[PDB]
């Protein structure tokens, strides 16, 4: 046993995986064996919630979160995002199930079997975490991988189905995507876009164009890139600003990581085209909005003139303007009068809702819709009681965008905790202070008073 | 040294009385302007319509506030989560009336704050410390974060964001129970447990230590003066400490270890705290409070109410009279 | 140390645990019995599902008077009939 | 206080046939309501039509009458206005419009005799609380 | 409005630079202890 | 003198691993009965005479709901003894009244005052200062204050705390609804101590942990004490640097550090504990009467004071008829104070 206690290692117990930062052998085993966690659950998980559908029940009434990724892609699903054939997703579970036991072996053989240090073995294979060059080597590599990733995204959309487009003519539908945007000023413009309300920065992409194009540019990228950070090391300038230790790199990933688990926790709360709100139910704003959109065509069909109809505050009970003059719901959904939707989008003009349109045009299949998304409402106890918070037990319902946003919200903030962490300790090892101040040379105690 | 290398040596110095700093480049001139704006907007600032509804609310001391009422309002359910800084508005009136000093203060306040965080780690480098105190700091940071940032995201607009004012914490509380049965939420449970578990424990270190305070002093002179700054020898005898707390419990429940004692006393608050943000971070997005309303049922199907259907009669309360005006439609979605 | 036996040497003998797979499950039985016999709601007075109101009563019999609430509550229990 | 036969015997039609239902029914027919009408009619009332409710007073006063067996599936199939004059199975859950709600796809005669069993004998339970909303929860 | 916006747009992007070159300028060697971390 | 009183405390006395004294006599009776009350009732006991609830494991509840609840208001501040003319001897009936309430309350009282006393006796015994004991007043002038004091300004135990989770969370809406116990500056204080207490336990805790000598090999630092060492753990100097330059003041002496660590949760309890017993007797800090005088004259004024008071209104209304069935509350729908739609 090498390194494997306190007095040898340094490292108590609790920091145990610590005691793999040197042995590169073991450290790859923790890290194939944790691959093989993550599949197994990604096909265990599928296979659970298979076991579980209900095909003619939505899927956001049954507590789905991987099925919904899959019928995205547009496998298993057809028009309205009715569930045609279940065996896409059977596949799915099956094959990352059986992947699994591969990564688990190779972790397993790694962490316990083969040799601690791979830099003997191997030349390749072998690391120094303070060697540039082979760092950004390894990220080369890596960054290709993800390109291929993204492009495989690319290739499903384009030559091998397409992908479930809501926004599809006529009604939501799996579509192949034939001209995807390649316009850098449209694609980059989006990462300038504000965050702030009305803009929504990359959160606000609402069309599969768009979507797979950014897939285009963002798997180029990525392997050239990769190409470039295996042929190159360092530039003087960054070696200056950064420190260079296996800590370090993992604290600049985990504030990474973190900042993408808060994108995604926006993502899934308001974006409805990447996450089809067939699959993932009415977005926050979708439902409020749906709520107005109810109670206009209820009054309307009883003869109230909605346009005409002033509320007790003296704005519009139904609709009024926003602030830049659109025509909007009114009540408190007036907040997000920025949501669109398939549902709501043809009764919509130029100047916003337009009145014409919602006095003649509103087809049965809205009506559905805005019933439908209002009385799923992304609101809902722990215990998954559906509804308010004072609602009573009898709808068994937490909505999958909730489950989504939460979960990520709470993983992104302990990874920012994290990257603080082992940001902090990095700068505090690579100067040689992370253990405590050296009693015979205590910094504070030669420099001067601050009074 | 040219002038840039001159200047990088002030901002990092170790020797002025306040650490500047990169971070406190940017905290400085963020946290003088959310200050600055607070108070003029505390003192003077006109009603503010919060809910979107042209029925203004009055934050300010001059227009009839005390210190307990008064508040800066948040801005207008018509902007909702739209950025509203000072040149979108037509005039300094209008920016007034739809609350943009709220906008103005927390977006300022927070960058600062999360500035005076990035600042803690800072200068514990300069110093040669460990680096952790800023985690700590993340605590209450994050708990600023929830209230005045992830929960009106959530929600979908800063009407709902904390007030900041004594009276609006209030209201801003009383509506989260209402909506998300707060109380009856693991994390909030966490958080309490962290907080009331953090003054026990303060209480309960301040007087173990206080207890075995070493003799140094006479009865006409403070025990304080027993302790010099600097001195090399500790001032108080942890064995002894722990010899009566020891017997108070039971030895094993006792520390003996003053670095395992002062992490858990780090620890303890930090964790609840985060938790207690989490909560609110979470709550944002509507994943609410345990709901055991109608749980239990006898056997002919009647109602037995619990505690927490008493719970839900308050609930109600709240809810159907929060903001009176503000809703058309029978249910409050968000 | 205090004198007593170590908790550790104890849990881990074999003795403990011929004793205490005994006592334990028990205990555990005699719980279960205390509830599954219903003698739980004979002895603390609490209402079976069937008992909390009479077929056709939707008022609580809460108790009104000081001094002769132990008849009060003898009076709501004849009521089940 | 019991789940009993009586409680369990609610009118089949509007010529005075009455229908015990068995306790297996009973729970069928909570389950069964849960799982395609209790999103917008929990506890009685309806969420996107507040103004009208599942009181058996207010079933009584429909046309057809709702109040019985006979009416309530009637409705499971071919769904009206409350004075009858409008077939509404385009905008409400029914047999008929199966096609646009999946979940009316796999309910079978027996399952509607079960939710309309349910529609009745809840508020003999409950009282004013089926369809009575917030106020008496 | 727009001058306002200016000021603040120059302002910001100022102290922003000032914080990004600040920590380029050899930050990790600004310490008690090693300074060679390059 | 050698006589039984002096073996008796010799006994009392002797080092074991849960020590037991002269304090003990009272401290373990109390405290086992106390705790046992708690965990008998929350299992095997309603609340369905007293308050119209079901509050045990045995009907359905689960660890947030369970609960051993007051007793009837009908009983006034009846110390309710088992042999008392309430139960007149009768377990089954004395629990069915609320007996097991009354039962909590004062064998926890009286346990408190024994654990003081424990703090007391042992603090005599190995020689420190008995600050522990006295810090402790905190938690029980709260104890005291809410438990006791409360209910008996008020008509009955009734409206006590009731021992539960969500029991407790019923006690706060109703302080909120009723004395709108937010607004008192009683409460305030105790909150500020609360989360002063809190504050200063982190930051002390994360500043000794940050400023630590490197006394040993180990990247995990704990082993590098010793008990006995001489030597302060961490250093003073650096961590009074750190705060004197990050928040402008710091620290510079331990013992005074030490003692407002004790200091500042304490007096927060204390004050908080000063307000209870104002609203013993319903006397609130509910208006600001200036306030009230201008909204009165003036329909356009609205303060967030207003505000809370209107969410009070809808709390007191819609949860008085179930919460207090003595009073018989029948409130027709019509007059329920509601805002539009809601
Ligand atoms: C190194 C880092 C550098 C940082 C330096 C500081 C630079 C400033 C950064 C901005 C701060 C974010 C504030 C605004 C966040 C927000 O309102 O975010 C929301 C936006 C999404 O905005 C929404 O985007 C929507 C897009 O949907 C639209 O398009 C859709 C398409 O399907 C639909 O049709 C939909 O209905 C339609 O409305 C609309 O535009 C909405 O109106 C709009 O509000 O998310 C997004 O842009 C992306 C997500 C932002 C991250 C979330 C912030 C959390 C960080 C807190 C961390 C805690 C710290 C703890 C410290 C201890
Ligand atoms: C410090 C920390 C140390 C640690 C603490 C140790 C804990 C020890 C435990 C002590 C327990 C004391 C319980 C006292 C019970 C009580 O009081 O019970 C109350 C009874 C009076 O009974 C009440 O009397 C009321 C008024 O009745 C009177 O008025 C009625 C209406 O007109 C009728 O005429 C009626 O017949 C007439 O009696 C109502 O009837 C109530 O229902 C009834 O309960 O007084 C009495 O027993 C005695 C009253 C006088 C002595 C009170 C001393 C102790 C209490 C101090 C707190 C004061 C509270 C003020 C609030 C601020
Ligand atoms: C994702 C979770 C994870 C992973 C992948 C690892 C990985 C590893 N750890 Mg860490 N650790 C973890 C979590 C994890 N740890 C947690 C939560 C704690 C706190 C309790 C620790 C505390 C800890 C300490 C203190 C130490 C490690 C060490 C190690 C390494 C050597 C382990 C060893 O010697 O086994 C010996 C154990 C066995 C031989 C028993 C069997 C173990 C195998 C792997 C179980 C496989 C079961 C699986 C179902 C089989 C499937 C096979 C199938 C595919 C065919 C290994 C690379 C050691 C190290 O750093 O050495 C240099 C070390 O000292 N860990
Ligand atoms: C991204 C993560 C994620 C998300 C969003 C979901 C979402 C969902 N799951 Mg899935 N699942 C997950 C991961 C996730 N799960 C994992 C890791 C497992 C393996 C255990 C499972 C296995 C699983 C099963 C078997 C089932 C679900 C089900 C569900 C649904 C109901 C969940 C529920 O009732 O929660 C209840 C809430 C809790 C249990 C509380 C969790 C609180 C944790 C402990 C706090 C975490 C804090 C933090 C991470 C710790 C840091 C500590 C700090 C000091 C550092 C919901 C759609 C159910 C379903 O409907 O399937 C169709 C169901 O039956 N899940
Ligand atoms: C990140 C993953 C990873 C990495 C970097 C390594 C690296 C290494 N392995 Mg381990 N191992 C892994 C995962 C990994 N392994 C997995 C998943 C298994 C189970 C199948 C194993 C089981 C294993 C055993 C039994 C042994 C090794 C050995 C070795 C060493 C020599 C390998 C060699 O010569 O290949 C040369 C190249 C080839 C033989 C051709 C590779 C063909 C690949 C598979 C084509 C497909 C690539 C594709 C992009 C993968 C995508 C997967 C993705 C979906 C997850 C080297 C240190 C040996 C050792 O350490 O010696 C003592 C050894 O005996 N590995
Ligand atoms: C995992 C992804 C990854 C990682 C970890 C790295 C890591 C590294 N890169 Mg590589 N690179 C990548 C992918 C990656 N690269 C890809 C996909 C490409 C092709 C575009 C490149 C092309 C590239 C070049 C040309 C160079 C590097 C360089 C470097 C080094 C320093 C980078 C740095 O200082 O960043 C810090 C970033 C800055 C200093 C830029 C300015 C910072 C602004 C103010 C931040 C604004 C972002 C903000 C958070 C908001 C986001 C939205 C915004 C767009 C509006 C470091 C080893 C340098 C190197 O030394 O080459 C050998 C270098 O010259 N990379
Ligand atoms: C030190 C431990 C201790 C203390 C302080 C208490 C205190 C209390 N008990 Mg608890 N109890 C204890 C241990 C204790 N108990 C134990 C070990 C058990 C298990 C048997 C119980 C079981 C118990 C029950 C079931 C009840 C109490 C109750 C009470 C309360 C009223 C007691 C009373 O009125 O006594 C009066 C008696 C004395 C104060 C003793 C006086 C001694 C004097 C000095 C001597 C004079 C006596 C003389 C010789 C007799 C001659 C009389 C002659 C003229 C006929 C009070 C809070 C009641 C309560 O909680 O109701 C809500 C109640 O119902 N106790
Ligand atoms: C051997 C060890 C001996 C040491 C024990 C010392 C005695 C003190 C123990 C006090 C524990 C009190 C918790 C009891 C919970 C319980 O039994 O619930 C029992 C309930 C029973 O479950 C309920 O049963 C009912 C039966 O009709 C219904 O079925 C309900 O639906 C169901 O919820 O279980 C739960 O509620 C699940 C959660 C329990 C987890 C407790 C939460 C932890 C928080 C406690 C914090 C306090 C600190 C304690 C530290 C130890
Ligand atoms: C290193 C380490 C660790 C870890 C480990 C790991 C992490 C692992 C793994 C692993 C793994 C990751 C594994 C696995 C696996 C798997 C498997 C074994 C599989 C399988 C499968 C199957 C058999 C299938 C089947 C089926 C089908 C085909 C169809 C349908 C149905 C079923 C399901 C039946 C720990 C912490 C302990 C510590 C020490 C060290
Ligand atoms: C797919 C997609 C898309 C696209 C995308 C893209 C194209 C992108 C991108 C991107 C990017 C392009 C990015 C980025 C970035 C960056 C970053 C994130 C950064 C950073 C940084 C840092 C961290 C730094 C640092 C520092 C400083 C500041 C100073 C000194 C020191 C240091 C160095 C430390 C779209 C939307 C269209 C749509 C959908 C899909
Ligand atoms: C009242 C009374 C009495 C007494 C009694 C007693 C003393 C009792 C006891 C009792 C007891 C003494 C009981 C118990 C118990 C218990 C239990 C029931 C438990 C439990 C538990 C649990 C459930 C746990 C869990 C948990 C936790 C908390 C922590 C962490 C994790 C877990 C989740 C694991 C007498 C006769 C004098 C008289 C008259 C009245
Ligand atoms: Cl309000
Ligand atoms: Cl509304
Ligand atoms: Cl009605
Ligand atoms: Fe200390």
């Amino acid at each position: 046993a090498t390194n494997r206690d306190q007095e040898s290692s340094g490292f108590a117990w609790w920091a145990g995986n610590a005691r793999l930062i040197n042995l590169s052998g073991k450290l790859l085993g923790a890290h194939v064996a944790h691959a093989g966690l993550i599949v197994f659950w990604a096909g265990a998980m599928t296979l659970f919630e298979l076991a579980h559908f209900i095909p003619e029940k939505p899927m956001y009434e049954q507590g789905l979160i991987l099925i919904p990724h899959i019928a995205t892609l547009g496998w298993g699903v057809g028009p309205g995002g009715e569930v045609v054939d279940t065996f896409p997703f059977f596949v799915v579970g099956v094959v990352h199930l059986i992947s699994s036991a591969v990564l688990g072996f190779g972790g397993v053989y790694h962490a316990i079997r083969g040799p601690e240090t791979l830099e003997e073995y191997s030349s390749f294979f072998g690391y120094d975490w303070k060697d540039k060059n082979k760092m950004t080597t390894i990220l080369g590599f890596h960054l290709i991988v993800l390109g291929i990733g993204a492009l495989l995204l690319v290739a499903k959309a384009m030559f091998f189905g397409g992908l479930y487009d809501t926004w599809a003519p006529g009604g939501g539908d799996v579509r192949v995507i034939t001209n995807p945007t390649l316009d850098p000023r449209v694609i980059f413009g989006y990462l300038l876009k504000s965050p702030f309300g009305g803009e929504g920065w990359i959160v606000s992409v609402n069309n599969l164009e768009d979507v797979v194009g950014g897939h285009i540019w963002i798997g180029l990228i990525c392997i050239a890139g990769g190409i470039w950070h295996i042929l190159t090391t360092p530039f003087g300038w960054a070696r200056r600003a950064f420190i260079w230790s296996g800590e370090a790199y993992l604290s600049y990933s985990l504030g990474a990581l973190s900042m993408m688990g808060f994108i995604a926790t926006c993502f899934v709360w308001f974006n409805n085209t990447v996450y089809p709100s067939e699959f993932y139910g009415p977005t926050g704003p979708e439902a409020s909005q749906a709520q107005a959109m109810t109670f206009l065509i209820r009054d309307q069909k009883l003869g109230a003139n909605v346009g005409s109809a002033q509320g007790p505050t003296g704005l519009g009970k139904y609709l009024m303007r926003s602030p830049t003059g659109e025509i909007i719901f009114g009540g408190e959904t007036m907040r997000f009068w920025d949501f669109r939707g398939p549902w709501l989008e043809p009764l919509r003009g130029p100047n916003g809702l337009d009145l014409n349109k919602i006095k003649n045009d509103i087809q049965p299949w809205q009506e559905r819709r805005a019933a439908e998304y209002m009385t799923h409402a992304p609101l809902g106890s722990l215990n998954s009681v559906g509804g308010v918070a004072t609602e009573i037990n009898s709808v068994n319902f937490v909505s999958p965008r909730s489950w989504l946003a939460t979960s990520h919200f709470v993983l992104a903030f302990f990874f920012l905790v994290g990257h603080l962490w082992h940001a902090g300790r990095a700068r505090a090892a690579a100067a040689g202070f992370e253990k405590g101040i050296d009693r015979e040379s205590e910094p504070v105690l030669s420099m001067p008073s601050l009074d | 040294a040219n002038l840039w290398e001159r200047f990088c040596n002030w901002v990092t110095s170790t020797d002025n009385r306040l650490y500047v700093g990169w971070f406190g480049v940017i905290m400085i001139p963020t946290l003088l302007a959310a200050t600055i704006c607070f108070v003029i907007a505390f003192i003077a600032a006109p009603p503010v319509d919060i809910d979107g509804i042209r029925e203004p609310v009055s934050g300010s001391l001059l227009y009839g506030n005390n210190i307990i009422t008064g508040a800066v309002v948040p801005s207008s359910n018509a902007i909702g989560l739209h950025f509203y800084p000072i040149w979108e508005a037509a005039s300094l009136d209008e920016w007034l009336y739809n609350g943009g000093p709220y906008q103005l203060i927390i977006f300022h306040f927070l960058l600062g704050a999360s500035c005076y965080m990035g600042r803690q780690w800072e200068l514990s480098y300069r110093l040669g410390m460990r680096p952790w105190i800023c985690v700590a700091y993340s605590a209450p940071l994050a708990s600023a974060f929830a209230v005045f940032l992830i929960y009106p995201i959530g929600q979908g607009s800063f009407s709902d964001g904390m007030p900041l004012g004594i009276s609006g914490t209030f209201n801003f509380m009383i509506v989260f129970q209402a909506e998300h049965n707060i109380l009856m939420h693991p994390f909030h449970q966490l958080g309490v447990a962290g907080v009331f578990g953090g003054a026990l424990f303060c209480a309960m270190h301040g007087s173990l230590v206080t207890s075995s305070l070493i003799r140094e002093t006479t009865e006409t002179e403070s025990a304080n003066y027993g302790y010099k700054f600097g001195q090399e020898e500790e001032t108080y005898n942890i064995v002894a400490a722990h010899g009566y707390f020891g017997r108070l419990i039971f030895q094993y429940a006792s520390f003996n270890n003053s670095r395992s004692l002062h992490f858990f006393l780090a620890a303890w608050p930090v964790v609840g705290v985060w938790f207690a943000a989490l909560g609110i971070s979470t709550m944002a997005f509507n994943l609410n409070g345990f709901n055991f309303n109608h749980s239990v049922i006898d056997a002919k199907g009647n109602v037995i109410n619990t505690w927490a259907d008493i719970i839900n009669r308050a609930n109600l309360g709240m809810e159907v009279m929060h903001e009176r005006n503000a809703h058309n439609f029978p249910l409050d979605l968000a | 140390t205090t004198g007593e036996r170590p908790f550790s040497d104890i849990i881990t003998s074999v003795r403990y645990w011929v004793i205490h797979s005994i006592t334990i499950p028990a205990l555990f039985i005699a719980g279960w019995l205390f509830v599954s016999t219903g003698l739980a709601y004979d002895v603390f007075g609490t209402p079976r599902p069937d008992s909390y109101y009479a077929q056709e009563q939707r008022s609580i019999p809460l108790v009104t008077d000081r001094f002769e609430a132990k008849q009060q509550v003898e009076t709501f229990l004849e009521q089940l009939k | 206080a019991e789940l009993t036969p009586e409680v369990l015997t609610v009118p089949l039609n509007s010529e005075g046939k009455t229908i015990t239902l068995t306790e297996k029914q009973y729970l069928e027919g909570k389950r069964l309501f849960q799982y395609a009408c209790a999103s917008c009619h929990v506890g009685g009332i309806t969420k996107t039509n507040p103004s009208l409710d599942l009181r058996t007073e207010t079933l009584a006063l429909a046309t057809p009458p709702r109040d019985n067996i006979e009416g309530l599936v009637d409705y499971m199939k071919n769904p009206t206005t409350y004075d009858g004059e409008q077939e509404i199975a385009e905008v409400h859950p029914s047999l008929r419009s199966a096609d646009i709600f999946p979940k009316m796809r796999n309910l079978t005669e027996k399952d509607l005799v079960a939710i309309a069993g349910h529609i009745l004998v809840e508020p003999k339970i409950l009282g004013d609380k089926w369809g009575g909303g917030k106020v008496y929860y | 409005m727009e001058t306002l916006k200016i000021t603040v747009y120059i302002v910001v992007t100022f102290f922003v630079l000032l914080f990004v070159f600040g920590f380029l300028s050899g930050d990790p060697a600004r310490n008690p202890k090693r300074k060679d971390l390059e | 003198e050698r006589g039984w009183f002096d073996i008796l405390d010799d006994w009392l006395k002797r080092d074991r691993f849960v020590f037991v004294g002269w304090s003990g006599i009272l401290l373990f009776p109390c405290a086992y009965l106390a705790l046992g009350g708690w965990l008998t009732g929350t299992t095997f006991v309603t609340s369905w005479y007293t308050h119209g609830l079901a509050s045990s494991y045995l009907e359905g509840c689960n660890f947030l709901t369970v609960a051993v609840s007051t007793p009837a208001n009908s009983m006034g501040h009846s110390l309710l003894l088992l042999w008392g003319p309430e139960a007149q001897g009768d377990f089954t009936r004395w629990c069915q009244l609320g007996g097991l309430w009354t039962f909590i309350a004062l064998h926890g009282a009286f346990g408190l005052i024994g654990f003081m006393l424990r703090q007391f006796e042992i603090a005599r015994l190995v020689g420190v200062r008995p600050y522990n004991a006295i810090a402790f007043s905190a938690p029980i002038a709260v104890f005291v204050s809410v438990f006791l004091i409360y209910p008996l300004g008020q008509s009955s135990w009734f409206f006590a705390p009731s021992f539960g989770v969500a029991a407790i969370f019923r006690f706060l809406l109703f302080f909120q609804g009723f004395h709108n116990w937010t607004l008192n500056p009683f409460h305030m204080m105790g909150v500020a101590g609360v989360l002063g207490g809190a504050l200063l336990c982190a930051i002390h805790g994360a500043t000794v942990e940050n400023t630590l000598f490197q006394d040993g090999e180990g990247a995990s630092t704990f082993r590098a004490f010793n008990p006995t060492q001489a030597e302060e753990t961490y250093s003073m100097v650096t961590a009074n640097r750190f705060w004197s330059q990050i928040f402008g003041i710091a620290f510079s002496n331990k013992r005074w550090l030490h003692f407002f660590m004790l200091f500042v949760p304490v007096t927060g309890l204390w004050m908080s504990a000063i307000g209870v017993v104002g609203l013993a007797l319903n006397l609130r800090s509910y208006d600001f009467i200036s306030q009230e005088i201008r909204a009165a004259e003036d329909p356009e004024f609205e303060t967030f004071y207003t505000k809370n008071l209107l969410l009070n209104e809808g709390i007191r209304a819609w949860m008085a008829p179930q919460d207090q069935p003595h009073e018989n509350f029948v409130f027709p729908e019509e007059v329920l104070p509601r805002g539009n739609a809601l």
